[PDB]
């Protein structure tokens, strides 16, 4: 997600104008954060991706 | 241990080896469809933070 830098200043009428010309001003600083963890399931692993991870560890034998 | 190397380092040896001048165009193509994506939302997260504030 693209940063939200702090409200500057409280007051719609200058200050929010002022903050969309920061925020969102051709030349700005975006930086980035990350959203919280979604809870990714476990991918199952296909048949034959474990005859190739098998084979491997018989290979160690 | 730190002696396996990451994903991204192995990702970085591929890239190298495939396409060395290529990466930095794809780099390109993806971030003009990520960067207006984020924008929408951090612009839509802004005017809900406004819309709070003011209902607050």
């Amino acid at each position: 997600r693209i940063a939200l830098p702090a409200p500057r200043g409280s007051g719609t009428a200058s200050d929010d104008e002022f903050e969309n010309l920061r925020i969102k001003g051709p030349n700005a600083v975006q930086l980035v954060k990350t959203t919280p963890l979604k809870p990714s399931p476990l991918p199952v692993i296909p048949d034959t991706i474990k005859e190739v991870i098998y084979d491997m560890l018989n290979a160690l034998a | 241990l730190s002696s396996i190397p990451t994903a991204l380092t192995r990702w970085t040896e591929e890239c190298k080896v495939l396409d060395a001048e290529s990466m930095h165009d794809c780099v390109s193509v993806v971030k003009v469809s990520i960067v207006n994506h984020l924008e929408f939302l951090r612009d839509e997260e802004l005017e809900e933070r406004r819309e709070k504030r003011r209902k607050q």
